[PDB]
């Protein structure tokens, strides 16, 4: 019906779709090992939509998960979710990969294990006979997600030709750059591959993720441990129509077509408010909905590093708020009444734009039924200050000399450098074209 | 009552009550409620884009042009809590009143009715000629507007014209002395004699 | 009401038709609709009735793995016209909801032969959402196999943008206007029937309800200028659709020729001026073809032009009801 | 909406605005990690106005504070309310700075942290699409508030030019000039850029402090404990109309606008009686509101070392007479009549003068909801006193040769000493001639 191959990939891609399987057992009510809950099938009307459909009512998790390094999946088998992972679907015991850390090793490694890659990941694909489309679960930071990665977006575009592809994808930090240096160089050869080769992503910043670690969450030493949590909720966020039971765009052909404007400008900026516990306390006395979407597209839950003055020449063209659980129906036109008032999102000149509100009832839980939650999807055109970012730290590190001499001896022979930087130019001035 | 608005909206507010509860609240007295959101709601319009061109302002005959601003925003600014304080005190006068007495019902119907009379008559001060000066002082404000599109003579059209409302003030100041000493005009004096020792 | 609960639950099959003939829920009617197309693009004959039951069981089966245990599945079938077969085949598809014996006292004659009526507005509001979701997975399935091409590079693009001006306005519109009249008369009927007391008083508000929703969806004396412009947008639709591919077909199949003609090329060697003859006669089929392209998207914005300015003044004329209400939602649709 | 981010720098502006978020929770009844009473919103009705709004009813301070010394931060995660404040939105744990102590240090230091300085700060501006503005909590005192802090008043009027700019600033001591001796130098450079750079000020004088600290606290040996208790009321007390619902000048910008005559001046005065323990055994018999305002006015409760002699030939312009909690509204105009009687302020013989007079509801707690209190925001034209003892102070300091070679070897290479004194006298003549 409306299955989806989730492609988890890469050090990174494999943490965040770890817990991501981790969270949908205890919004579906089901163990990973068992059926102690009759809340699954009476409180939740679907749960065929991520995972595979059941044998002995044990939903197994669409999933497939590759990395050259054998350290993330060592991390996995000792936790008592493995058990609902299948060790014959990806893996046996003792997996391992290459050495590794190489753009050009995952690049080079696709083409040697090309008979094995394409062999078991496609027994689900003819599991249902209707298949939604594939989301590539990877990471640009490092050599794993990012060398690998870019050679799936192109043998998938012709093979499943008439399927969607949208990734949630995370971006790399840039706080300094002693321990990795590879860093704009193994990020544009994949963001060539995610405009062109791709038609969808979803952007998740890592110098957003400690501006909001240290919002709220208290924290003095960022630790790996945070990136799991902000993550693997928005993931579950965006899937409230499509597994929660929703009337309109409850699939994920629905809501991407009514966002993206064009092909090369799909980047969608992501929000989500509610991420504290003793909030709990005051949401007894019919906490509402006309004050939740005031602060969306109020920059404060954004996960995206932006210009704060360049937002006036800037234009909104599709924003998406969607509420979840408890809504208060009755009001949520009310809600949506007082945005034309304020105008805070600046609209195109040239044609309309578009706020629509959805909901979708949650999991039949004490912290779902209870508290209010937002989650957004919008489109803005400053995120050309991101691709001004990363093309600035591009061109600077070609004229010091630094990763000519020392990336070029396998499987590069031409100076495919310029064929990445033209490409992000095309995308940063299309941009600001798109508003006449 | 029979008078009309001072704007161009024909915005307002009106409240829905059903039986027993519209013996008291009134749809008629919904009416008399309906005249006193306009008036205390233009006057809040005026004080939000007045505000907003003094904070942009913010951020010789520039310090003469924040010099009439500041007078005339200060005019507005006493004038207005009076009308608010001056009727919060009837509120709570006649909020005290409902507790002293209330035995009967079309008494603390009639109690309330008579209440709103006083909050109309209140709101009927700008009868004659003082919502013609309101809309001089809005003339002057989207005459202020036009030279904010625009960034001297047009600062001395403006002293000629900020000095204008002040003598309708006075005028309307005068209006305000005019009756056989009843208590809202007496109510009237002594709030403009507190704008008399400034 | 012990009568209404110990058996033959009133009140529940109250909601189970709003899930079916209102559509109040989706994951069952778009697992219809997605097998239910292939059968609806072929003229109906003699034969269509018997394979749209196993389409129909299949399908409630698919998304149910405990509505098996309600009477629902009995007392809803198909319903079917007496429409000649030389149609197109959408419009004959229609659900009704069947009554048998004490359902049947709530429910009369009067009541499922106006849920006709708001059963095919709704069924052409869900067909115009997913021949659109067919048109939108269309423009991005051929761009991804023409790329290699200059010219074409640049002459999707603008007309992607031209499609999502009609993209994005029929979608703030049409999940706007049936969302709000399932909103107002959902919180009307299902909480007012547990608060009184009675069966007539079930009817009363029941037969004030089923008036009220298809009065807001389509149906009235007056409502003639809503349909006659919800219809001059629902063929205009279908317009936009077909000259699409009547045209991307006519730029996918010239290009594949054009790749295997490359691979002749290398052949040759292992193994030319009529050769480059043929090749400027393919760039001049890809000559014409782009103003063929371009002067029928001219025609048709030139169309969605004057519908988007005649759905404004012509949905603001009747006769003083809640139209104060539907005149504010277009205005803030088409602005904001 | 009305969301305003506190700038939050140097050594004194920190610990001035940690017990001010600290003053924050007693009165809105909720905890620095959790919410244990249900007093927080049927008691108060607005609390995202200076917090972050809520994620999980966890209000997060929009606060940043930078500081080149570390003593000031380490004694804050010690304190049981840090955990409120978090590690991702400033700084994460091991934050330094400089050696330190000097104006020109943190001048310099703004544009080689200029890309760090304007990244995380920016992600809260755009949390809300209506930013009411900056108020710049910082220091005078010392080269670590007044250094850095000179460097933000002028690229903040910029790029953020339709913002209200308005700062708590605190007046540095002159007793004696034996510990710092750069007193008159790192204070006149601040205080240029705080009337053509900056709309707004607030003086808090500190010889005014222990005038106030032996008057009625009673203490023998005068420590630095002391000077956060009369600052963070008066604080909390100055955002009454804004945080607690009020009808008029319930924003920043209704207050302010109200009371500056001029740019270049805007020096209040300000005053606050009731910081006395014992006085709440007698406040049961119904102490009234016509006894509060009749001190404001008389030169007891005041903060600004100004000439006792010199009220004669100076006029007041605009005063405020902030009242809180239980007021008895229908004696308030009672106290406004007697104010014309005694014309304890002298008024301007050129036009108008006002005495406005505002109330609110204070927190649900028993020593706020029975205690007056009254909160005083003058504006008098004595105000040059304090000028004409800061300049008396500057060119007698030049004639002795101080801190002239030991001053200009790093980034300054011109006199720019007569450019704040010729500025500072043109405040000093327009106030006397602003009474015609």
């Amino acid at each position: 019906p409306r299955e989806i191959i989730t492609l988890q990939l890469g050090q990174c891609g494999n943490q965040i779709g770890f817990e991501f399987w981790k969270q949908l057992c205890a919004e579906h009510g089901i163990s990973p090992e068992g059926i102690v809950e009759e809340f699954a099938t009476e409180g939740t009307d679907r749960k065929d939509v991520f995972f595979y459909q059941a044998d002995d009512e044990h939903y197994i998790p669409r999933a497939v998960l590759l990395d050259l390094e054998p350290r993330v999946i060592h991390s996995i088998l000792n936790s008592p979710y493995a058990n609902l992972y299948n060790p014959e679907n990806i893996y046996l015991s003792e997996h391992g990969g290459g050495a590794g850390n190489n753009w050009a090793s995952g690049f080079s490694q696709g083409e040697k294990i090309h008979e094995d890659i394409f062999d078991i990941i496609d027994r689900e694909a003819d599991g249902s006979d209707s298949l939604e489309g594939f989301v590539l679960c990877h990471s640009i930071a490092g050599g794993t997600g990012s060398g690998l990665g870019s050679y799936l977006l192109e043998r998938l575009n012709d093979r499943y030709p008439k399927k969607l592809v949208q990734t949630y994808s995370v971006f790399p930090n840039q706080d300094e750059m002693s321990h990795v240096v590879v860093q704009p160089y193994n990020s544009l050869l994949t963001l060539k591959r995610l405009t062109q080769n791709a038609d969808c992503v979803v952007v998740l910043d890592n110098t957003a993720l400690n501006r909001i670690a240290t919002d709220r969450l208290h924290i003095q030493n960022p630790s790996f441990s945070q990136i799991n949590q902000l993550v693997s909720t928005i993931m579950s966020a965006s899937t409230t129509t499509l597994r929660y039971p929703g009337y309109m765009n409850n699939d994920l052909i629905g809501l991407i077509a009514s966002l993206i404007p064009t092909p090369r400008l799909h980047f969608l900026m992501t929000g989500y408010t509610p991420l504290t516990t003793d909030q709990s306390v005051a949401s007894v006395r019919k906490t509402t909905v006309l004050d939740v979407m005031r602060r969306l597209l109020q920059p404060k839950n954004v996960m995206v590093s932006t210009g704060r003055d360049r937002q006036t020449n800037h234009c909104y063209i599709a924003i998406l708020n969607i509420i979840q659980g408890e809504v208060d129906p009755t009001q949520v036109h009310k809600s949506l009444q007082r945005i034309r008032e304020r105008k805070l999102a600046n609209f195109i000149p040239w044609g309309p734009a578009s706020i629509q509100v959805a909901l979708s009832r949650k999991s039949p839980y004490l912290p779902s039924a209870h508290r209010v939650s937002g989650l957004m999807m919008a489109n803005h055109t400053n995120i050309s200050s991101l691709f001004e970012r990363t093309c600035r730290q591009y061109d600077k590190l070609r004229k010091r000399e630094a990763f000519l001499e020392q990336f070029r001896k396998e499987d590069i022979f031409k100076d495919n450098f310029d064929e990445l930087d033209n490409s992000r130019e095309i995308v940063q001035q299309l941009i600001d074209e798109y508003h006449a | 009552t029979e008078l009309a608005l001072s704007g161009l909206e024909s915005f307002s507010f009106d409240y829905i009550v059903k039986w027993p509860l519209s013996l008291i609240i009134n749809r008629k007295a919904l009416t008399r409620y309906q005249m006193l959101f306009r008036h205390m709601f233009y006057c809040k319009h005026v004080e939000r884009l007045l505000c907003n061109v003094w904070i942009s302002n913010k951020t010789k005959w520039f310090a003469g042009a924040f010099t009439l601003r500041q007078r005339m925003l200060n005019f507005v600014q006493n004038i207005q809590y009076y009308m608010m304080f001056e009727v919060m005190e009837p509120t709570w006068h006649i909020l005290e009143k409902n507790l002293k007495s209330a035995s009967n019902i079309d008494d603390v119907l009639s109690h309330h009715t008579s209440f709103l009379d006083n909050c109309l008559k209140d709101c009927m001060l700008t009868n004659p000629e003082l919502l013609k000066i309101f809309s001089k002082l809005m003339s002057v404000c989207v005459m202020f507007t036009n030279c904010l599109q625009r960034f001297e003579s047009t600062i001395n059209n403006f002293d000629s014209n900020f000095s204008a409302h002040l003598m309708d003030l006075l005028d309307k100041l005068s209006m305000y002395s005019t009756s056989d000493c009843e208590h809202s005009m007496i109510n009237i004096i002594y709030r403009l004699d507190f704008n008399g020792f400034y | 009401l012990d009568v209404l609960n110990k058996n033959y639950n009133l009140l529940e099959h109250m909601q189970a038709m709003r899930r079916y003939l209102l559509l109040g829920q989706g994951d069952f009617i778009r697992h219809l609709m997605d097998l239910l197309k292939p059968e609806l693009v072929r003229p109906a004959t003699t034969l269509y009735q018997h394979n749209l039951t196993g389409i129909l069981e299949t399908a409630v089966r698919a998304t149910n793995a405990q509505f098996d245990n309600p009477e629902i599945l009995k007392r809803l079938d198909v319903r079917l016209l007496e429409v000649s077969p030389g149609d197109t085949g959408w419009d004959v598809f229609s659900l009704d909801y069947h009554v048998d014996g004490p359902i049947a006292t709530v429910f009369t004659r009067e009541c499922m032969s106006h849920y006709l009526r708001v059963f095919n507005f709704l069924w052409r509001a869900k067909r115009m959402e997913y021949i659109l979701t067919d048109i939108w997975k269309g423009h991005m399935c051929n761009a991804k196999l023409l790329k290699g091409m200059p010219e074409l590079s640049g002459v999707l693009h603008q007309c992607h943008i031209l499609a999502s001006e009609m993209v994005h306005f029929i979608h703030q519109m049409q999940y706007y206007i049936t969302f709000e009249v399932l909103e107002c008369s959902w919180d009307e009927l299902w909480n007012k029937v547990l608060k009184a007391q009675d069966l007539d008083h079930i009817i009363a508000a029941h037969d004030v309800f089923l008036d009220t929703i298809i009065s807001r969806c389509l149906l009235d004396s007056e409502s003639r200028a809503l349909l006659n412009q919800l219809r001059a947008v629902f063929d205009q639709i279908i317009e936009f659709q077909n000259a699409q591919d009547a045209l991307y077909r006519a730029a996918l199949e010239e290009l594949q020729q054009r790749l295997q003609f490359e691979e002749r090329k290398k052949e040759r060697e292992s193994e030319t001026a009529a050769e480059e003859d043929v090749e400027n006669k393919r760039i001049q089929e890809f000559q014409e073809s782009i103003p063929k392209m371009r002067s029928q998207l001219r025609i048709l914005t030139h169309f969605y032009q004057g519908i988007v300015q005649q759905f404004l003044v012509l949905l603001t004329t009747s006769t003083d009801e809640s139209l104060r209400f539907l005149s504010f939602r277009l205005d803030f649709n088409e602005h904001y």
